[PDB]
RNA sequence: GUUUAUUAAAAACACAGCACUGUGCAAACACGAAAGUGGACGUAUACGGUGUGACGCCUGCCCGGUGCCGGAAGGUUAAUU
């Protein structure tokens, strides 16, 4: 399938890409999300005079992001209190749920996907790292604290 | 009431844990109206055969006045405890407390 | 029915044919898929019971197209 | 408990039953009652499709909670009650609000004792937690293949499963077969072994014992007339041939497993 | 106990018991172009298939043939190219 990318995507290219991928890869995921539309002559130009929009819409965004992450590193530790038994072993678990509600609790609002805990789904007590994106590119980092209830 | 000697060895990960056990035991055996009559903390120490690939443990060595069913919930509470590898129980005649050998050489 | 739902493959029938040339009936059935296609024009996913044909010719001509023809012959999804 | 009978008939001459005498001698509890009936082996298109099934005494269903999610709040047992649908007692249990719920009946468990379910539960038989809480090398039963769908594993009468091993988001268990199979470690599963073992030591003792358990003779493939079965027909008694299903798959040995959806959680076949 | 309604009631069939084998649950299997349904609101002390036929004492040798289970290094081998 020959497809224009309307942001950067991974390995395949810019904003403004004639590129052949898999009709899967097409149909599935790059036209589903707002990443691709296919080469079609009035897709085609389109896109040249939309350029410019896009461009502006593609920073505005990276900026907004940038700015959500400062607001992670300002917070950069929050408390969530949970059922620990002996041996400070939590008996649940901290969720993706948890973690996305402490943080709107602490400040303006993160939904449930930007958060990317690398090891688990904190089954201790403790000092954790919990990674945070809200783009493609910034990687913030937010230390989490679990104490007993 | 009878008199027991209690040996256990900590995990070396958990070691930063080991003032809680000894303030739970000796509230759980004070609770029944039970004596310490020797409470020595060793320290970590190299063992001389690896238990659970570990090369180091913990040891911890009581000597307490207990009834048996509290002795019992000490023992059951030593066998779900995932911190502690190795314990052991032991009657002995009388009340010691005495220094053992391994604070007495230092 | 085995129908798709965008080009209207049915089964036919035909004949198993062996080495010594007996015919017995057979039919050959359409390559069907249950599949959620995004509308970009109503925010929906639509689920379609297509052929992989189908699948092919909604990849030329666009979701939209196809599902206006499907409105034109009825054949409500 | 196991009892053999005097021979003062020919159909009383080899019955050996089981008596428990601590099961509920009146009737059973009924806001956790349904009616089911029976089937005779017949589907929705009114064919036999399970042969050797028909009549016995009717028997009304009792609820029982496979589930065990009152998580937090303690149950005594208020009484053990014989269950016609199965071969373990079920226990009819009371909790702390007032809500009174049929759970199995594990081997140690008897009036006056009390159970839990969650995370925070107490390793005792009778308890249900989630298999990330059990420690390995226990042994459990009504254990479940999915979290939140309810035991599936080890229900019948003596049964129990072991937890040999914890790796990451699963366990692998022992089942009574033998087979070892990997189990998501948020399932749940009840501490013990199912009470009632010795539901095998009975004998029934006379051709009326089966038929009041709704159990329809079986008739030998041998005995039958080659219209009827593969095996049948000869002269006298025949038989000359590889032994086979009256659809004439081979029955004595071929293997029936085809499920490459599953073949991932099987660790080691039953042997 | 059951059976050839209408020339055969028996030593035939069934039976409790025994064994082998399949089956980890959306179970095997069965009815069904399918959806589904029985199995079962059961979960291996369970269910299906097969042979034997209370019980007592027992059940020896043969895996070459046919089947089944397991193996997979080679040899041969389909559509495709
Ligand atoms: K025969
Ligand atoms: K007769
Ligand atoms: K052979
Ligand atoms: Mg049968
Ligand atoms: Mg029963
Ligand atoms: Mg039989
Ligand atoms: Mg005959
Ligand atoms: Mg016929
Ligand atoms: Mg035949
Ligand atoms: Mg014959
Ligand atoms: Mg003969
Ligand atoms: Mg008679
Ligand atoms: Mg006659
Ligand atoms: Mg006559
Ligand atoms: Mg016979
Ligand atoms: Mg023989
Ligand atoms: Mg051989
Ligand atoms: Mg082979």
């Amino acid at each position: 399938m020959q497809v224009i990318l309307l942001d950067k995507v991974a390995n395949l290219g810019s904003l403004g890409d004639q590129v052949n991928v898999k009709a899967g890869y097409a149909r599935n995921f790059l036209v589903p999300q707002g990443k691709a539309v296919p080469a079609t002559k009035k897709n085609i130009e389109f896109f040249e005079a939309r350029r410019a929009e896009l461009e502006a819409k593609l920073a505005e965004v990276l900026a907004a992001a940038n700015a959500r992450a400062e607001k992670i590193n300002a917070l950069e530790t929050v408390t969530i209190a949970s059922k620990a038994g002996d041996e400070g072993k939590l008996f649940g678990s901290i969720g993706t749920r948890d973690i996305a509600d402490a943080v709107t609790a602490a400040g303006v609002e993160v939904a449930k996907s930007e958060v990317r805990l690398p090891n688990g789904v904190l089954r201790t007590t403790g000092e954790h790292e919990v990674s945070f994106q809200v783009h493609s590119e910034v990687f913030a980092k937010v230390i989490v604290n679990v104490v007993a209830e | 009431m009878r008199h027991y000697e209690i040996v256990f060895m900590v995990h070396p990960d958990q070691s930063e844990q080991v003032p809680g056990m000894i303030e739970r035991y000796t509230a759980a055996i004070t609770g029944a109206e039970g004596k310490i009559h020797r409470l020595e903390d060793w320290g970590r120490r190299q063992l001389a055969y690896p238990i659970n690939k570990l090369h180091k443990a913990h040891y911890v060595l009581m000597n307490v006045e207990a009834p048996q069913e509290v002795i019992d919930e000490l023992e059951t509470t030593f066998r779900f405890n995932d911190a502690v590898i190795r314990s052991m129980v032991m009657r002995t005649k009388h009340a010691v407390t005495e220094a053992s050998p391994m604070v007495k050489a230092k | 029915s085995r129908v798709c739902q965008v080009t209207g493959k049915r089964p036919v029938t035909g004949n198993n044919r062996s080495h010594a040339l007996n015919a017995t009936k057979r039919r050959f059935l359409p390559n069907l898929h249950s599949h959620r296609f995004w509308v970009e024009s109503e925010k929906r996913f639509v689920t379609l019971r297509v052929s992989a044909k189908g699948m092919r010719v909604i990849d030329k001509k666009g979701i939209d197209t196809v599902l206006a023809e499907l409105r034109a012959r009825g054949e409500k999804y | 408990a196991v009892v053999k009978c005097k021979p003062t008939s020919p159909g009383r001459r080899h019955v050996v039953k089981v008596v428990n005498p601590e099961l509920h001698k009146g009737k059973p509890f009924a806001p956790l009652l349904e009616k089911n009936s029976k089937s005779g082996g017949r589907n929705n298109n009114g064919r036999i499709t399970t042969r050797h099934i028909g009549g016995g005494h009717k028997q009304a269903y009792r609820i029982v909670d496979f589930k065990r999610n009152k998580d937090g709040i303690p149950a005594v047992v208020e009484r053990l009650e014989y269950d016609p649908n199965r071969s373990a007692n079920i226990a009819l249990v009371l909790y702390k609000d007032g809500e009174r719920r049929y759970i199995l009946a594990p081997k140690g468990l008897k009036a006056g004792d009390q159970i839990q379910s969650g995370v925070d539960a107490a390793i005792k038989p009778g308890n249900t937690l989630p298999m990330r809480n059990i420690p390995v090398g226990s042994t459990v039963h009504n254990v479940e293949m999915k979290p939140g769908k309810g035991g599936q594993l080890a229900r019948s009468a003596g049964t129990y499963v072991q937890i040999v091993a914890r790796d990451g988001a699963y366990v692998t268990l022992r089942l009574r077969s033998g087979e070892m199979r990997k189990v998501e470690a948020d399932c749940r599963a009840t501490l013990g072994e199912v009470g009632n073992a010795e539901h095998m030591l009975r004998v029934l003792g006379k051709a009326g014992a089966a038929r009041w358990r709704g159990v329809r003779p079986t008739v030998r493939g041998t005995a039958m007339n080659p219209v009827d079965h593969p095996h049948g027909g000869g002269e006298g008694r025949n038989f000359g041939k590889h032994p086979v299903t009256p659809w004439g798959v081979q029955t004595k040995g071929k293997k029936t497993r085809s499920n490459k959806r599953t073949d991932k959680f099987i660790v080691r076949r039953r042997s």
